[PDB]
């Protein structure tokens, strides 16, 4: 229904953003309200495009630096701010951005998206489970599970 | 035959660098790459050279026919391509520009893996292809075909990447930029202007036709004549393709390549990051650039002419800093060619750290 | 030799159509159509062959060798094109597609300033040339060369066009579209959504490899599904360029090209637009599409098959609709080639006015 | 009331982009729908805030391809398409955007500020008159009036 858009912009802007290198930060609600998450940042309560994710992670902005946050099928804000985890089962030499993101579903029934801004793997955590290196079709798979 | 020469292949478009012939270059120089996997990955960027865009079309048309994925760039410095290349860990990268040449002249270079220029090895049996008349090379076809996607955007990358060599923000600095109406125009001036600076632009307003006429680093007498116009605190003369940087200072003195050198590794000694405090240069520096190198305590290895072996030297010892005196310097911490901006954020360092006006730096070095 | 066929010049793309070939055209064609000013105004569009970037590349390298202004429209219908080159007085055009053959081949099509295919006198003067082997052609050098200023905005101006040939808007009204994965995805999608009609979308997700295949108007059996599928009003059919279109009814069947020249030029004729009452066609239309015909008091003009031959009927003695069993139709009121969304909005027009269904306007005509 | 934020918001945007010379394009509808002018680009319907608008125009993205729609104190559309004017009191130097600026102000009420991406100057177009170079008061008083 209204699932499989949303859904293809936002593989259309991952696919887009990982054959480029640029760090995207990706949460999107489920269960759990993140309200208190969602007013530490840029409010904007935009409809979901393509176009406006890639524009919201480029390199220097006022907006790309946090995380994008999907209520409903709306961008309720961008550049928001999550908790770290400081688990053992995250390999060094990366972090930052995965540090933050396996830190948000830790504590939420949400899903996070990441693409490394050092290498272009995209990633996905949920319940404090992350998964590196992920493909096309698997992140399909994956978010049709949503 | 030899088509390739220190800067690449030149030559004056369209009657010498004809259109047909930078496609044999990205269909022969496609394939020689492409002997690991089977999509290679060449980006491709340009100055502002009203050629660049005949030639883009004619290159990417070769790397399309051996089925190279290309990345077009857009306007962007010969310094954001190797950064970029590397970066994106692609496996070559390509510049349409003929630095501070005249606009009717145009040319190709390239950059491997690591962002160095394409071994002679490679170069020479792209030059072997080139002379068979006879275009044996595979035609891929349906989906065995080259994609393209543009990545305009990878100039924030590389100006991200130079955001953060500020060791601060220069706020307080009134600043003149001559970017010789080229591929540091729209770059330069995000630049110093997000590192809170006043900025005054110049020689940035380019229209595929007046690169390099009157500014630039080979002209910075416009510059000069700006700086105390608007009384700036210092004036910056990027080439064309944003590869040199000729300084002047508050008073309207130009400042070459041997003394940006000298006040930049004297700044990086005291910050200890000059690699065995030594500096690379050429013959063509000037005798009390090496004065004065030995009044701060600086060694100094010396090579021939043209950066290729500036870069040599640097390689072989692991050595930090290498420049010539036309401005062209290599901060190998940093880049792995010679990057324009990235001279002009170093000095900015020093004139932040230090508090002295560039008039007064520079007289530590002492022409003969 | 022989380069241009029915459909311009074709072939398999990068094995035989090459981009060495398409380089050829746009510098020699773009010669024979300099012959005026020494600055023609050539403006260049593309479906979504992922070849197609190949050739457009390869295209415009050449005509920016000859002095050419170029202007590229990126992804559009040729339609759009003949529109484009005739409504900004531009000296010619070139649409690089090959209609509903699969993804593998491409092709450059030609039009002249008026929008017709060029001049049988310049596409020979133009494989003279291609017979030479000497390149003698003037090659411009600095400001001489060509131009090239993108005018990707040309897909509203044939958007906001189609508009207007809307009697009123399609409010109330669902239908299904299918677009080939072909040009036109983007913009019929956005017409018929601005005209406030419930638009249902398959094969609206082109990606330079999946264009023609089972869908649109060659392969309706997906559409005749889709349209049952979500109870749609009808489906409409485009193919990969856009020039043909292929109608399925509310009962899934389908209503080829006879059937809805029939359709349109009945609800013409009812608004005294059909010039004289007459329309042309192709010794390929059915028998009982001109029974139905002379029913409606509607005369009758047959010509050979290719549409250069029912145009050059429409041309002589100014007629106003004519078309093939193919769904190629002409409204030479408005454009001077097939059109597919043209000859949907004008079936829209006909699905509104009457109020009736769209299986029983086609049961009027009796096919045999 | 809810007019000195979303005016603070356009102001703290437009001086971002003027320092740093990023060619902007945005139009303030006020009595003429603008319908026919919205459904052009890529809706949005978000809430209006100075990090936003500087994301929308980023020299090359998506979203920088054409001119921001306001309706209500909403972003209605990116990448919105005008008509140009062809009118001879463009001076020849500039064009492209401030040729869309004017030429969208000669249909409607609407009010056009523009930011040339050659020099940084920002202008404003209102009833087919535009005024080149304007200054920092002369944009916040020019906008208080709305």
């Amino acid at each position: 229904e209204a699932q499989q858009k949303t859904i293809e912009a936002i593989t259309k802007a991952i696919n887009y953003m990982a054959k480029r290198r640029i760090g995207a930060l990706l949460t999107i609600e489920r269960d759990t309200g993140m309200g208190d998450y969602i007013e530490t940042g840029i409010p904007l309560n935009a409809k979901v495009s393509s176009e406006l994710l890639i524009n919201i992670f480029i390199p220097n902005t006022p907006l790309h630096d946090g995380a994008v946050i999907m209520k409903n099928n709306e961008i309720a804000a961008a550049a928001c701010y999550l908790p770290l985890s400081e688990s053992p089962f995250i390999s060094k030499e990366l972090g930052t951005r995965h540090r933050a993101a396996v830190g948000i579903s830790e504590v939420t029934d949400s899903l996070t998206i990441i693409v490394s801004e050092e290498t272009g793997g995209v990633s996905v955590a949920k319940n404090g489970d992350l998964h590196r290196e992920l493909t096309e079709e698997a992140l399909k798979e994956m978010l049709e599970a949503e | 035959g030899k088509y390739f020469g220190t800067d690449g292949v030149r030559g004056v478009a369209n009657s010498e660098l004809t259109p047909e012939l930078a496609f044999k270059v990205g269909r022969f120089g496609g394939y020689v790459l492409t002997k690991d996997k089977q999509r290679p990955k060449v980006l491709i960027g340009r100055d502002t050279r009203i050629s660049g865009h005949m030639l883009e079309g004619a290159l990417v048309a070769g790397l399309l026919s051996i089925g190279a994925e290309v990345m077009r760039l857009g306007v962007i410095s010969t310094p954001g391509v190797s950064y970029l290349t590397k970066a994106m860990d692609a496996e070559a990268g390509v510049m349409i520009s003929a630095s501070h040449n005249p606009v009717q002249d145009n040319g190709i270079k390239f950059f491997g893996g690591d962002g160095f220029k394409l071994s002679d090895e490679q170069e020479a049996e792209i030059e072997r292809l080139m002379d068979e008349p006879e275009d044996k090379l595979p035609r891929p076809v349906g989906a065995d075909l080259g994609l393209v996607n543009d990545y305009f955007e990878g100039g924030q990358k590389y100006l991200q990447f130079l955001k953060q060599t500020a060791d601060e923000d220069f706020t307080g600095i009134h600043v003149a930029l001559d970017c010789a109406n080229g591929a540091t125009s729209s770059l330069a001036t995000h630049l110093f202007a997000d590192l809170d600076a006043d900025v005054s632009t110049m020689g940035t307003s380019p229209n595929g036709l007046n690169i390099n006429d009157g500014v630039g680093s080979t002209h910075p007498e416009a510059l000069s004549a700006f700086v105390k116009e608007k009384n700036a605190d210092l004036g910056l003369a990027f080439d064309g393709d944003g590869d040199r940087l000729i300084a002047v200072d508050e008073k309207g003195n130009i400042v070459d390549g041997d003394q940006i050198m000298y006040i930049c590794s004297k700044h990086l000694k005291s910050e200890g990051r000059l690699k065995d405090d030594t500096v690379v240069s050429t013959v063509m520096s000037n005798l009390g650039f090496y004065k004065a190198l030995e009044k701060e305590g600086i060694k100094s290895v010396q090579t021939a002419v043209g950066d290729r072996y500036v870069v040599e030297a640097m390689k072989k010892d692991g050595y930090n800093v290498g420049g010539e005196q036309s401005g062209h310097l290599i901060f190998l911490d940093y880049n792995t060619t010679g990057d324009g901006l990235l001279s002009a954020i170093m000095l900015m360092n020093t004139l932040k750290a230090t508090g002295k006006p560039l008039s007064e730096l520079a007289a530590e070095m002492q022409k003969f």
